[PDB]
């Protein structure tokens, strides 16, 4: 009926109004070889959207508009998303409406610029937006609760009470997985796994996703890990080259919860949630302690649940029970929090047309934005 | 129509409601006029705008508390709109304006202007069949049995002591002052920034009242236990928070008794009572004396009485027994003499019918008023 | 009269806390649509607010003025 | 005292009549 | 002792330092505690690694810039400790605590830990002869002359007006607000964000200040200013790199009137004056009018007290006449009328003796002083 477009961080996910499984399953980065003095094998695409760039990643030059989720170059990710409809779905975008995603403290330019494309260049019947925490504590079915939105680009957790807007205590963190997997080839080129372009780094955010989980006493962890020579495990990759990991699967995300790795001037992930906690009424800060929606499809990782939670419950009173909210599927659940959330009776009516835009300019999208 | 007269237990603090006959008012709630200071992101949000009841007794991090009974006396009738708005809600009334009389009371030494307006309300907006607002006193004597004697009722900006006979045309006899709790509240959140606790909400000041009904009492002896050591009573928080107090919880009632603390020239609850017994005569005085209702919520405190007791021993002359009366429910003294007085059939004269209102105008009434 | 009646008692029997607490029960356990596809299918607030809108017309009749004198 | 539980705010353990320590 | 007066100027986000015989504060620095960011090997770099004066005024992105004094209220006393011996070092004073007679800034109503604390520290650790501390009223005034009048000090994280009529106090009309331009700084990179600038760093925050202190002003219409078409003003870096302005430069200190933009209740601290003025007395208030003190480096804003003027002519009755009282520079204008108080002889009661802290402390300071 419409179409729920998701704009994942890394990857990507899409489909129409309502739809269960994500349709456009693929990588939301943007690729081109080096277009140098040989000719066209056979004749071939110039950029190469996704799975595309993944197929053929030892040449293309893995890029991405987006900086933390920032595009820089809208064509790319405009182009991507035509050949996304001729790819999946195959419709054009005039003749449903479209549903995007966002994250907060985003200037307001990215969205217009991004408006202005569905509508002077998609002719989108009509559009909206909206922050994929919203989806996730969609969801989850409620209105009031911390949403610690974690996408792999960037962080934001989004303090609720009631469905209602709490932008003081919400923060946006560039936080991404790619940062951690910057650190990552880092300490792996000190481990003899000396590697540069964004093919390696393709290869071990999967081996991030294979064996790089939280631990619970870092340096505790990390002493015995140490002595657990065992546990440095080994799997050989796709060329013929293995790997040794033991401490570095719980060592690189530490710079989560310190900063110090990155030299981020900020606090860990844990505390800053709670400072972000520390921005509100402490007695609906209890139901918020209840309310512990830990979100973002950067999270699906073992031990992370206790960690955080320890943490937060150390900086917490007894009496503050944390109360994990966190479903396997919330990597899903923001795409498919908006393919449902399309099926909303008042979302039918709230709608960005044509005219409305066109006869607004750009400026709809200040009060059009939740 | 004339069926069971709903009985308004009011109050600067709290005003509640119930009916006649009964001995408990079904509609107990205090004065609290908040509405949400948010933007609804997320639909299916709770909403109404105006919180009252459960809504506000749930919803407390997000209301801008309002109050048009400052010191009792009202300053905003619009604020009285909303508030008998959601008095008229059936699941806080389950009738109609005329579905029974209505029974409301009054504070003395209050202008004309409040019954007018009120009676343009519940007369014009609503449709009030027969209804009479007088003091809250005499339907505390009601509920004492006595006819003679000094009702030391307090609101919660409001502190007063009434002197009666058998319910005697005595104004000039009869005082009102208007000071309490609220302000005693307002300077515990001075307390508070002299203790370091940063706080400037209504909904905290909810939670500084729940604090001065529960941990909040009196002593006697002011500068003897000013110069005593303290113990500073740790309050918790519904987080459970770590609150000391020390002396202040009986300091701040001090100036209930000190008024000039806060900077308000008047002579205490005590001397201003004494000043009522010097407009009385020396045989009634001594009745008086045993006559002594002690009324209202803001009067609950350890030794409020004994303490007061010893005040007037101080003050009345030797021989002279002081006697005091009351009860542990000094609120509902008032609701239920209400529900008695309401349960009369000479009662017939006491009420105003609508149209008698609707005929001429209040003036008729204010000659009924005394 | 009567349709003002019984619309607020069966109203007061949707209001009641187990029927929206199983609203609650089915959206957060995913059945997603129960209030939308519920409140939307109710005439209800449109029933009341029909009669809100001729309450005064219906309002001091002069029946029992002719009828029954 | 029914109804002194029937309501919340109500307090208990302090005598509703407060008189002197009148010296026979 | 007989010697010179420390005149110290601390102000919360400013705090300077002399003496009294001098009519100019020769030791003038702001707020910071800076702390190395970055690891040193290699030789060539100082040490100390609390840094104040040309270190941390030079090596702004190498240290972690701290402001200690929360809203003017310091926790890690042992920095500041540490900042006073900065001020006994050779590029400040030279001197010791014993030497000479100080002098300190106080802001109204703080909690009295910090006064104690600070008491511990200049007579246990430092060990100053004689000295007392007061508020920067008293200073203000001095640097006016006046002696009638509500002192509007609003320096850098705190807002207060402080009424006081011919050298007589009046503490409930005095009001105190912890908060002030070093916030409307933090909302000054929320604008940083709001059109994404993540300058998130306390040098950061200095550059942020240095455009608050370069280009900002207030435009006396709100909306009339605030919707129009703006210019962008390119600012310079520290870098000389261009960045636009928008709106912003003016309606950045609109939060100051309007805190529900953070989220937070307030009325614009003139408002709270006004507050103070019906507290006051009724023809008295005209000669407060007319005492309208600008106190706080805040203050620098084009446009800023007209503004407030325009304030004043939307809630003051007719001529009642207001009349500015500028200082030339404000901030010394806190120390010289400090330099005057630290110069009066007559000062022994005035003072505390180091003694008289051996004796209460904590008790005699909060005895001695209001
Ligand atoms: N098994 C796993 N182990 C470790 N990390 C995982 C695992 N599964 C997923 N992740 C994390 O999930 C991240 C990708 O999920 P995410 O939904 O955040 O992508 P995204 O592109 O940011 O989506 P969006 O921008 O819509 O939030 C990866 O960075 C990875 O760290
Ligand atoms: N234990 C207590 N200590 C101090 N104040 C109390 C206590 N209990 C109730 N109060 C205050 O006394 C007031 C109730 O007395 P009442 O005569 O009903 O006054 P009101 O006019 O304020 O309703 C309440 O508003 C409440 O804030
Ligand atoms: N042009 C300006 N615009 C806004 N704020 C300023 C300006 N100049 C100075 N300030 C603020 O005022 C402060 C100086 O005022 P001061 O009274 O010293 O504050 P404090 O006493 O709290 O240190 C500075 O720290 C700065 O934040």
């Amino acid at each position: 009926a419409a179409l729920v477009v998701d704009n994942g961080s890394g990857m990507c996910k899409a489909g129409f109004a309502g739809d269960d499984a994500p349709r456009a399953v693929f990588p939301s980065i943007v690729g081109r070889p080096r277009h140098q003095g040989v000719m066209v094998g056979m004749g071939q695409k110039d950029s190469y959207v996704g799975d595309e760039a993944q197929s053929k990643r030892g040449i293309l030059t893995l890029k991405y508009p987006i900086e933390h989720g920032i595009v820089t170059n809208w064509d790319d990710m405009e182009k991507i998303w035509h050949h996304t409809f001729y790819n999946e779905l195959r419709v054009a975008p005039e003749e449903h409406p479209v549903l995007l995603t966002e994250a907060p403290l985003n200037p307001k330019a990215n969205r217009e610029k991004m408006t202005q494309i569905m509508f002077e260049t998609f002719n989108t019947p009509a559009m909206y937006v909206a922050i994929q925490a919203v989806l996730s504590l969609y969801a989850s079915g409620r209105t009031t609760g911390i949403v610690m939105d974690s996408g792999d680009g960037v962080t934001h957790t989004v303090p609720i009470y009631e469905g209602y807007a709490l932008p003081h205590a919400i923060l946006r963190l560039d936080l991404a997985g790619r940062d951690l997997t910057d650190y990552l080839m880092k300490i792996l080129t000190e481990r003899g796994y000396s590697f540069t372009t964004t093919a390696e780094r393709e290869i071990v955010r999967d081996i991030k996703e294979k064996l790089c989980y939280v631990a619970l006493d870092f340096e505790q962890e990390m002493a015995t890990a140490a002595s657990s020579s065992s546990l440095e495990k080994s799997y050989e990759l796709p060329d013929g080259q293995v790997i040794t990991i033991g401490n570095e699967r719980f060592r690189c995300p530490e710079a989560l919860f310190q900063p110090s790795f990155l030299g981020m001037e900020s606090c860990g992930i844990h505390e800053t949630t709670f400072n972000s906690i520390m921005k509100c009424d402490v007695d609906i800060r209890k139901d918020l302690y209840a309310n512990t929606v830990l979100s973002g499809g950067t999270t699906m990782y073992p031990g992370i649940a206790d960690r955080m939670q320890k943490e937060i419950t150390a900086l917490a009173p007894s009496t503050m029970k944390i109360k994990i909210i966190a479903p396997p599927e919330r990597k899903y659940s923001v795409w498919i929090g908006g393919s449902i959330l399309a099926s909303l009776s008042t979302f039918q009516q709230m709608w960005i047309s044509k005219q409305e835009y066109d006869e607004s300019g750009p400026s709809i999208v200040h009060r059009k934005c939740f | 129509i004339a069926n069971q007269p709903v009985v308004i237990d009011n109050g600067s603090g709290v005003i509640k409601a119930g009916f006649a006959g009964d001995q408990i008012p079904k509609y107990c709630f205090p004065n609290y006029v908040g509405r949400p200071k948010h933007v609804r992101v997320m639909a299916g949000a709770l909403e109404g705008d105006i919180f009252i009841g459960p809504k506000a007794e749930e919803h407390r991090g997000l209301l801008s508390i309002r109050y048009p009974m400052e010191h009792g006396i009202v300053k905003d009738w619009n604020d009285m709109e909303r508030i008998w708005q959601y008095v008229y809600s059936k699941d806080q009334l389950q009738t109609f304006s005329e579905e029974h009389p209505v029974l409301l009371t009054e504070a003395p030494l209050n202008p004309r202007k409040n019954r007018e307006r009120a009676a343009e309300v519940f007369f014009e907006t609503f449709n009030v069949p027969a209804l009479f607002i007088s003091m809250q006193a005499v339907l505390s004597l009601y509920a004492t049995g006595r006819t003679t004697g000094v009702v030391l009722d307090s609101g919660d900006g409001v502190t007063h002591a009434v002197p009666i006979y058998e319910g005697f045309a005595m104004p000039h006899s009869i005082m009102r002052i208007d000071i309490a709790g609220r302000d005693v509240s307002r300077f515990l959140r001075l307390y508070l920034r002299k203790e370091g606790y940063d706080f400037h909400s209504s909904s905290e000041f909810e939670i500084v009242k729940a604090i001065k009904e529960r941990a909040c009492y009196l002593s006697i002896n002011p500068q003897k236990d000013e110069t005593l050591e303290t113990e500073k009573a740790q309050y918790y928080l519904p987080d459970g928070s770590t609150i000391e107090i020390g002396p202040s919880r009986f300091r701040a009632p001090e100036l209930l008794f000190r008024p000039d603390l806060i900077g308000e020239e008047s002579e205490g609850i005590h001397e201003v009572l004494v000043f009522a017994i010097q407009k009385s005569d020396m045989d009634l005085r001594r009745t008086l004396f045993s006559n002594i209702v002690l009324s209202g919520g803001s009067t609950l405190f350890k030794g409020f009485g004994d303490r007061l007791l010893s005040e007037v021993k101080k003050l009345a002359p030797k021989d002279v027994k002081i006697r005091i009366s009351a009860p542990q429910e000094r609120l509902y003294s008032t609701w239920i003499g209400g529900s008695i007085l309401a349960s009369l059939d000479t009662f017939k004269k006491m009420w105003v019918s609508k149209k008698e209102y609707e005929e001429d105008g209040a003036r008729s009434i204010h000659r009924k008023t005394f | 009269l009567n349709l003002e009646r019984a619309l607020y008692r069966i109203q007061e029997k949707r209001e009641s806390p187990e029927v929206l607490l199983t609203l609650d029960i089915l959206k957060h356990g995913k059945r997603f649509h129960a209030t939308v596809s519920f409140d939307t299918d109710t005439g209800l607030k449109q029933a009341l607010e029909t009669v809100n809108d001729y309450n005064p017309l219906m309002k001091d009749f002069p029946l029992n003025d002719l009828l029954s004198a | 005292d029914p109804k002194y539980a029937d309501l919340p705010g109500i307090a208990r353990n302090e005598p509703d009549v407060y008189e002197t320590s009148d010296l026979p």
